[PDB]
């Protein structure tokens, strides 16, 4: 069901290996440290 | 009984044992994956690319493109000899991998008089294209380092969407057996004990590892070694 | 100095040396750390979850009113986690007689459901007539319109793998998007049960199309029962059914990868009196997880086994 | 066909602005209180004394990992 | 090791959609 246009497709260099999972040149993180580029799921919160 | 296999020797013919446990770089032990499956340029011995390598587009992506076309994106042919390209991505465009690093450098004018199409903004998607997806990866690599936000390369491109089986370069799975001795750029003396030790360099490479690895099906495993079975040089326990 | 090492906490020559911190200076915490707030883990236990129901929930929705009506007759029927003893002949026996005169579809259908999963767990053969008699014409046959509700289905394939039934087949297939998609619905212990039951028969293409719906439906692949995928992969010996399962293998984690081969190595080993009918040899299949297993796990280094024979080369 | 001819509109406004430090901003390092050090004795086969400066000493490290040294007022 | 499984048969991915266009 999810389509082609989404954003949930996962383009990535590579779908393992954690160290090939950047958009830029090294790995950005956001305030405190805390991991930008793929996010884990309960650091994405939904909430008001 | 036991032999120079066998015993603990620090050095066998004048060279680093390397069945020594204490004659490898810790570092060695640290855990690691095969990657031999996965694609070119994901490999540990590219390593020094790795930071350049680009978001992927797949064939369902390149299908709705082609129905589907968005006038800001672009699709960019990297096929190199014209003696190998007779069809035409639709939408694509020409540049040829081995023009890259020039073309990228030329002003927008310029860049029209040479390739007689606009060159793409370094905001616009820019969706790369070649046979196997290696040229594609490269060129990627190019104008990454312009730098231009939207890099797709489509791996698998052409030959997925055509059907046909070409390469853009001839390169093999398979490493030549490695032909000297170990090379002294590997050797890594320690700097508390002062002692010489080896790395994974050379003829000892995890490549070599991967390469003869067991194969994935059990008939073409056993037809691989004698009846008996697999390791019969080794004494039992080292089997 | 020893074969013995110091250990770095309780000796003050490390603690209080320049490295590290002497106790004559202000001795606040150096930095704050925080670990679990950064990038935190998700559960999971070694051990499998106490409490789980460990079945096919079969959903009992029943009116209050109907629920009191048919009490004495469903009373010998399974409620919530109780199982009565009660032999399958007499609860059917009560089904046929006393079913026509209760007007519901709803109360009917949930009434056969729970006879179903009731024969279900005695393993009764003579069930399927019932699907023959009462629903087969409203629901699976001739492009019947009628939609049948959930937990029916759900009983009546529970019951086809419990009793290993060909019939399975023709209801998971209403089941895809294009027919009543009840597959997104399903228990992961459903999943479990069709896999055992369709390895245990042998087919191939049955486990493949069923692997490909799971997948596609987004099951948990990782909480599927690993006795039971291993009787499904078991069961596979042809050609390209066996190169869909080695991509398919893919979709599994490392942790269960891991077991799917300890718990492949003790079916047919040590633990093959473990099943009630023991598996088949595949040595294939078996090799081949194995494989699949070794190639996904960390690797290890161990010199003196890989270059046991390497002898140096002037060339 | 083409009825027009026209000059490309283009609306480039960067007006957010989203920076995001890369990891290695945040790595640790190893920082050190410094003093200097008025004298230092080493002893591990033989004892051996420097003396940079004569001072009452107000404070005294002990190190033992290779050599035992003592770093004096250090 | 490699590969693990037969690749993908030749098939022309293009062909039936501009076909059927
Ligand atoms: O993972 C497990 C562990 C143990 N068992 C236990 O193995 C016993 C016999 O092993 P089987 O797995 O051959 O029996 P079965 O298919 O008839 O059992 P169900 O799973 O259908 O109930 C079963 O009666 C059950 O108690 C499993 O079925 N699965």
């Amino acid at each position: 069901d999810q389509p082609t246009t989404s954003p949930s497709v996962d383009r990535f260099a590579s779908t393992t290996h954690p160290e090939q999972r950047k958009a830029q040149f090294v790995p950005r993180v956001g305030p405190g440290s805390t991991p930008l580029e793929d996010p884990a799921a309960d650091q994405k919160s939904e909430w008001s | 009984q036991a032999d120079r296999r066998t015993r603990h020797h620090m050095m066998v013919d004048g060279q680093i044992n390397p069945r020594e446990w204490f004659n490898w770089h810790p570092k060695e032990y640290q855990p690691w994956y095969f990657d031999r499956h996965k694609f070119l340029y994901e490999q540990r011995q590219y390593a020094q690319f790795h930071h350049l390598l680009c978001h992927q587009v797949y064939l369902k992506d390149m299908l709705h493109l082609m129905r589907y076309p968005e006038p800001y994106t672009h699709i960019i042919d990297c096929r190199t000899s014209t003696q190998k390209m007779h069809r035409w991505v639709p939408h694509s465009l020409w540049l040829p991998r081995d023009e890259v690093e020039y073309a990228l450098q030329l002003s927008a004018d310029e860049f029209l008089d040479m390739y007689g199409f606009r060159k793409p903004d370094k905001s616009d998607d820019v969706i790369l294209l070649s046979h196997n997806g290696i040229y594609s990866e490269q060129a990627g690599w190019e104008w990454k380092k312009q730098f231009f936000q939207h890099v797709y390369n489509y791996r698998g491109g052409t030959n997925e969407l055509f059907g046909e089986s070409y390469s853009d370069m001839n390169v093999s799975d398979v490493l030549s057996p490695w032909k000297g001795p170990f090379p002294q750029s590997g050797v890594f003396v320690d700097k508390w004990s002062k002692r010489k030790v080896l790395t994974r360099t050379g003829p000892f490479d995890r490549q070599y590892e991967m390469q003869d690895f067991a194969l994935p099906d059990l008939e073409l495993e056993k037809a691989r070694h004698p009846e008996e079975g697999p390791r019969q040089n080794m004494p039992f326990g080292l089997q | 100095v020893g074969y013995t090492p110091v250990n770095p906490d309780t000796s003050p020559m490390v603690a209080y040396s320049q490295y590290h911190w002497h106790y004559n200076l202000p001795q606040g915490m150096e930095r704050p750390h925080s670990v679990n707030r950064t990038f935190a883990a998700p559960f999971q236990s070694n051990h499998s979850l106490v409490n789980k129901y460990r079945g096919v929930w079969i959903e009992f929705d029943m009116h209050p009113a109907f629920s009191v009506a048919l009490e004495p007759q469903l009373r010998k029927l399974p409620r919530g986690r109780t199982l009565p003893k009660t032999p399958a002949e007499e609860v059917i026996a009560d089904y046929t007689a006393l079913a026509p005169l209760v007007d519901d579809e709803k109360t009917r259908d949930l009434w056969l459901a729970k006879v179903f999963q009731h024969c279900a767990f005695q393993r009764c053969g003579g069930a399927m007539e019932l699907w023959e008699r009462y629903c087969h014409q409203r629901f699976t046959a001739e492009g019947a319109t009628a939609k049948p509700p959930l937990s029916l289905v759900k009983s009546v394939l529970f019951y086809c793998n419990k009793t290993d039934n060909s019939g399975w087949r023709a209801l998971f297939d209403r089941c895809l998007k294009d027919g009543w998609n009840y597959t997104p619905l399903f228990d992961t212990a459903q999943w479990s049960f069709m896999l055992k039951s369709i390895g245990r028969m042998g087919d191939e293409d049955g486990v493949r199309a069923v692997l490909e719906e799971m997948l596609d439906v987004q099951a948990d692949l990782d909480r599927v029962e690993a006795r039971s995928v291993v009787i499904a992969l078991n069961a596979v010996t042809n050609a390209d059914v066996y190169e869909f399962v080695k991509k398919y293998l893919f979709n599994f984690g490392e942790r269960k990868v891991k077991f799917l081969r300890t718990t492949y190595s003790d079916l047919r080993g040590h633990g093959a009196g473990k099943l009630r009918i023991p598996l088949k040899e595949n040595d294939n299949m078996y090799y081949h997880v194995c494989w699949h297993s070794s190639i996904r796990s960390p690797r290890q280094f161990s010199p003196r086994q890989l270059y046991f024979d390497y002898t140096p080369s002037t060339l | 066909m083409f009825l027009i001819h026209f000059v490309h509109y283009k609306t480039i406004l960067q007006k957010y602005t989203f920076k995001f430090k890369h990891i290695f901003l945040s790595i640790d390092k190893y920082n050190s209180l410094f003093f200097n050090i008025s004298g230092i004795l080493i002893w591990l086969n033989i004892i051996h004394i420097n003396i940079i400066l004569i001072k009452y000493s107000f404070f005294i490290l002990i190190n033992n990992f290779e050599y035992l040294i003592i770093l004096i007022s250090t | 090791y490699t590969p693990i499984w037969k690749s993908d048969p030749a098939v022309d991915n293009v062909a039936p959609l501009r076909d059927e266009d």
